């Protein structure tokens, strides 16, 4: 109607970049987008190899699921100007070493590596971009922290513990005061998972906690959460 | 201590600089501007709705025919729009889906965009293949590119979250002029007229203007609260516009090297995405996170009118060469054209 | 931590270029982009519509 | 390097069958519209059938509709013609032409080198050239004309008149798409001009690089139609 | 044909039709309206509820009509074909009520216990294709009752009713019980599967949202059970004493009073599908 014939192939065009476009968005709308972060180089990589320079893709399949995991390592600028481009994200992967609670962060004069880990962990829990997105905590390097717990104490990290010097009872401890972060514990929930250097089962944990996210939202469509 | 000597040094020039600007200023926009009619009350309508991203539409540009679009969207997709008739003349997948800034070339023979991979994609539209390949990839910034603008098809700025501002020589591939002096991450980033200097701003509250072929700082713009997220040049190429975090648009001058007027309400408490002036330059078009664009008198410090109806934050302006629309991005997908 | 001598050096010779710099009054400025604008009103689609028959995006 | 190289032409008794191929390689075949266009031994081009990119569109000429068909197979990038009741008429060099739409474009813009085959034995937009052979002293200028029944120029403000020179013993190649637009890698010597049905084509600075016959083609509407042809000799 | 004289049925039934209508009316129009006019986007979960709305007001419609038969002591004066669209739209309504709400609730079975199925992912067309299939399901099963004369004449007193009408109406009977009981096993054993896996999910549980999701879960079956299960029963003691049960005052009384509660769950289907729900806007 009052259109030339190349006016109408030229629609037919459009027509058929909006069928690819669908396509690719259908596509993309069933692969589960993960915020992989952590305060430094101290758990992503064995994290990323057990599952498989701006932004790194990582792509892994698990139960006939497709996984997107995106590391923000190596992105020294400031958090909040880019950190709404993961708003939509299907939850968010906080990777921490259990073993740098004694150690020093070096870039700043008396830091400590845990307390570095538990301020980007306190900024990322409670951003006004996931208020409602999940966190998959992961501990790592418990088998390092256990031995290490012996020759130096949990007290030099946290004045306040009066709890033993046990694997089991200290790694609690820092696990509730990872979680006593979660200004937010009405509208999201925080999934904690200790592993070690070869630990087999982080997969399986990610895609729980990816299906109870999934969960959360389905039920959200029945208009029933 | 020399160190402390220098600052004192330093401190001085600043004085002095203030001092220059305030002994300078004797009668401000307003004092001038308030005997002259004011614009009235400026409504447009949604024309056309450009559908098609399933994601936040993160940028734009205006093609110089005023006519063809392009945008970016967090789908990984750079669709070109013919705004005319509605109709998507290309679309390009890109390699990283995290795109946050996108322009079209003068030309129109090309397109670049870059994002979180740090790096500045340029496309070749018109290829004998009939496809849209990628020119080249440009590679070198250590943070995030928020912003890129075509000087010519081999020349090209590109702004990056590593507190640095770059030109590069697309022939090549390499690095042809670095511009440092930003202390926060540059955020946003304009041409002059005559691409002769250019504008930039950062996260560090300031904006400060670059020569191309000197490739070092003229002047430096202060006066923002928070992180300045856009910026663009008056039509005469003698005075620009900032938009930052604070709610307030903020026109600087060249020439007198000051701010002349604010843009902002009480009302109005979001920050600020898109900046972008009409063909006269009497309207400044400025988009916030309340998910409306408002107009301003750019003489007045008047909301001239506003363009409400995008449902999440408008992420990006453009008002075509000719000055006859003004299109509207938004994180809500969706691209809104207006006269 | 001597390397920071050359950055302040650098930093003081930008603010004493920043200074030595001619400006023309803010009233001569504010006049030049209101004539500016008096000038190109009349071509301003945005600020003064056109009639239906002449815009393109009817 | 783009190239469409066709196949299948030959000796046919009439009423026979037929099937020709046209191999497309060095472009994306899938995105092009892809026109059969067929030129009898008489030298004058006729465009037979198009079949759109995804092949949702198919156009036949009034002389071969029904009794061609014309198909694409965008995995191995090729482009069918089934004929069936060839008679002497169809005895022609079959082209098959490379198009592509969108705003901006130049379809017409690659030929191929074409196939010959050779059978034994009113509402239409009416393309018209006035001069058929003219002699013309090379470095000087010359005008060709053309003139069409229906006025070429679109509610849109596009005038699809298209421009072809097709150099002895070669392919036809797209100088001018719509009107005023030069091609890719024709020289700027070539310039068109013209409105409504009347136009015109200028050759300034003429070599024996350009001597051929230039046709003219309206896009305006199904079926696309040709000039007779004007012949630069000299 | 009979003379079952009714008088404790004309003063409880127009209240009943009465409030029932008012009521699902206003819910149903205004979840209507919200679903159509204030969302943007749709997904299969949303075409599957919106068109149980759809059944639940295509049952408001009729009610006037049936309240204005029941005032006047059960005479309808609008004539036959009337009679028919009116029976057929309340029996189709009734049918696409039930099978939206079985619909609806293996959909929540799916999205529940199977998360990263197949069936989660279908696009809203596939969706709206399965729908208008049950529609014309539900019309070709339901269609009968526009093909018979259902007005009994007696000393000049036309009742236009389908139940109360004999022994057995056909296979009506079974196509009663079947829409019940085959429904009935589809939402309890879903909202069993559902209520169970939500508990399962130690750390998804613990939420008051969830809680609030599966009080509802559990709602709606309750709420089903309570309105279809009365008249049904009803009909069963009906069928069951059929020769000593025919024309019986206090059986058919029982059983005019019973089908009210379907239009019950009809006008109640609103407050626990759009109303209760914190993100329908």
């Amino acid at each position: 109607c009052t259109l030339s014939a190349e006016d109408k192939a030229a629609v037919e065009r459009s027509k058929m970049i909006d069928r690819n476009l669908r396509e690719d968005g259908e596509k993309a709308a069933r692969e589960v987008k993960l915020l992989l972060l952590g305060a430094g180089e101290s758990g992503k990589n064995t994290i990323v190899k057990q599952m498989k320079t701006g932004i790194v893709e990582t792509h892994f399949t698990f139960k006939d699921l497709h996984f997107k995991m995106f590391d923000v390592g190596a992105q020294r600028s400031e958090r909040k100007k880019w950190i709404h481009c993961f708003e939509g994200v299907t939850a968010i992967i906080f990777c921490v070493a259990l073993s740098d609670y004694d150690l020093v962060l070096a870039e700043d004069e008396e830091m400590n590596r845990m307390h570095a880990s538990m301020k980007l962990f306190d900024s990322i829990c409670n951003n006004k971009w996931f208020t409602d997105t999940s966190i998959i905590l992961f501990l790592n390097k418990k088998d390092l922290f256990e031995e290490k717990i012996k020759k130096s104490p949990l007290t030099i990290c946290y004045p306040e513990y009066a709890g033993s010097n046990t694997y089991e009872e200290a790694a609690a401890y820092i696990q509730c005061q990872f979680e006593d972060l979660n200004k937010r514990k009405d509208t999201k929930e925080i999934y904690t998972h200790f592993t070690c250097s070869t630990d087999t089962k982080n997969v399986q944990f990610v895609f729980d906690a990816v299906t109870d996210v999934i969960i959360k939202n389905n039920l959200k469509d029945c208009g029933l959460f | 201590s020399e160190l402390d000597q220098l600052r004192q040094e330093a401190e001085q020039l600043k004085n002095q600089i203030r001092d220059a600007r305030k002994a300078c200023a004797d009668a401000t926009l307003s004092q001038i501007t308030n005997n002259i009619d004011p614009v009235g009350r400026i409504q447009m309508r949604t024309r056309r709705t450009l559908r098609g991203h399933l994601a936040k539409i993160y940028a734009m540009h205006w093609g110089t025919d005023s006519r063809l679009l392009v945008s970016a969207s967090q789908d990984g997709k750079l669709i070109i729009w013919d705004s005319y008739t509605t109709n998507k003349v290309h679309a390009i997948p890109l390699r990283s889906s995290w795109v946050m800034t996108c322009a079209y070339a003068p030309s129109g023979n090309y397109v670049a965009c870059g994002g979180l991979d740090n790096i500045c994609s340029i496309y070749n539209l018109k290829t004998r293949e009939g496809n849209v390949r990628v020119s080249r990839e440009l590679a070198g910034h250590t943070g995030y590119l928020s912003c890129c603008r075509f000087l010519d098809d081999n020349q090209i700025v590109t702004s990056s979250g590593d507190t640095t501002c770059a030109l590069w020589d697309i022939e090549t591939g390499q690095q042809t002029t670095t511009f440092t002096g930003h202390t926060g991450d540059v955020m946003s980033l304009s041409l002059a007229p005559d691409t002769r200097l250019f504008v930039s701003g950062a996260c560090d509250a300031s904006a400060k203007l670059w020569d191309v072929r000197e490739g070092m700082c003229r002047q430096t713009f202060t006066g923002h609260e928070s992180d300045i997220n856009a910026i663009c040049f008056f039509p005469n190429g003698n005075a620009f516009a900032t938009g930052s975090d604070d709610a307030t648009c903020r026109l600087f001058d060249l020439r007198a090297d000051q701010e002349l007027m604010t843009y902002s309400h009480d009302n109005i408490i979001c920050g600020i995405t898109s900046v972008s002036f009409s063909k006269s330059g009497r309207l400044l078009l400025a988009g916030y996170d309340d998910f409306n664009c408002n107009v301003w008198d750019a003489l007045k410090a008047d909301r001239a009118g506003v363009l409400a109806g995008h449902d999440n934050r408008v992420s990006c302006l453009g008002v075509t060469d000719d000055g006859m629309a003004v299109a509207t991005g938004s994180w809500d997908s969706f691209l809104k054209i207006w006269n | 931590n001597t390397a920071s001598i050359a950055q302040a050096r650098k930093l003081v010779e930008q603010l004493k270029m920043e200074a030595n710099i001619d400006r023309i009054k803010v009233s001569k400025a504010a006049a030049d982009l209101m004539a500016y604008c008096e000038a190109h009103a009349k071509e301003d689609p945005l600020l003064t519509p056109v009639p239906a028959s002449e815009n393109p995006f009817r | 390097d783009v190239q469409l190289v066709e196949s299948g032409g030959g000796l046919v008794q009439p009423g026979g069958s037929r099937k020709l191929s046209c191999s497309a390689s060095g472009f994306a075949f899938s995105s092009f519209g892809m026109h059969w266009v067929r030129q009898a031994p008489e030298k004058g081009l006729e465009w037979v059938a198009y079949i759109s990119s995804g092949s949702g569109t198919i156009y036949y000429a009034d002389t071969v509709k029904g009794r061609f068909t014309i198909s694409r197979d965008d995995p191995k990038n090729t482009l069918f013609l089934q004929m069936t009741s060839l008679r002497s008429e169809d005895t022609a060099m079959y082209y098959c032409v490379r198009s592509i739409y969108y705003y901006g474009s130049s379809p017409f813009d690659f030929w191929g080198q074409g196939t010959t085959l050779t059978v034994s034995s009113g509402s239409d937009i009416v393309m018209t050239q006035a001069t058929s052979s003219v002699p013309v002293t090379p470095g000087e200028s010359v005008s060709i004309s053309c003139r069409s029944s229906k006025s070429l120029l679109h509610s849109n403000g596009n005038t699809y008149l298209y421009w072809f020179l097709q150099r002895p013993g070669q392919s036809p190649q797209l100088l001018i798409y719509r009107m005023s637009n030069l091609a890719s890698g024709v020289p700027d010597r070539f310039s068109g001009s013209g409105s409504g049905t009347a136009f015109t084509l200028t050759i300034s600075r003429l070599e024996a690089e350009d001597v051929g016959v230039y046709y003219c083609m309206q896009h305006l509407e199904y079926p696309l139609t040709f000039g007779a042809g004007t012949k630069l000799e000299l | 044909c009979c003379r079952i004289e009714g008088d404790t049925i004309s003063q409880v039934m127009p209240p009943l039709l009465i409030v029932a209508f008012v009521l699902g009316a206003l819910g149903n129009g205004v979840a209507l309206c919200g679903f159509c006019f204030h969302m943007k986007t749709w997904k299969p979960s949303t075409v599957y509820l919106f068109n149980l709305a759809v059944a639940d007001f295509l049952l408001m419609i009729c009610l006037p009509f049936r309240t204005d038969y029941y005032l006047r002591r059960r005479h309808w004066a609008f004539g036959d074909i009337p009679c028919r669209v009116g029976l057929f739209t309340l029996a189709m309504n009734r049918a696409g009520s039930i099978v939206f709400l079985t619909v609806v609730a293996a959909d929540r079975y799916f999205k529940v216990v199977h998360p990263h199925h197949a069936v989660n992912t279908i696009s809203t067309r596939v969706a709206a294709g399965i729908v208008c299939t049950l529609w014309a399901l539900v019309i070709l099963g339901t269609v009968y009752l526009l093909l018979e004369n259902h007005l009994c004449v007696q000393e000049t007193a036309v009742s236009c009713e389908s139940f109360i009408m004999e022994s057995a109406n056909g296979w009506h009977d079974i196509m009663f019980q079947l829409e019940f009981f085959m429904p009935l096993g589809i939402i309890l054993f879903c909202s069993f599967k559902i209520v169970w896996s939500l508990r399962r999910r130690q750390q998804l549980a613990r939420q008051a949202r969830m809680k609030k999701a599966t009080r509802f879960i559990m709602v709606v079956a309750i709420v089903f059970i309570t309105c279809y299960l009365p008249s049904v029963s009803a009909r069963l003691y009906f069928l069951w004493t059929v020769p000593s049960s025919a024309c019986d005052p206090s059986v058919h009384g029982a059983l005019h009073i019973t089908l009210s509660f379907t239009y019950m769950n009809s006008m109640l289907d609103p407050l626990v599908y759009y109303f209760s729900s914190p993100s329908f806007p």
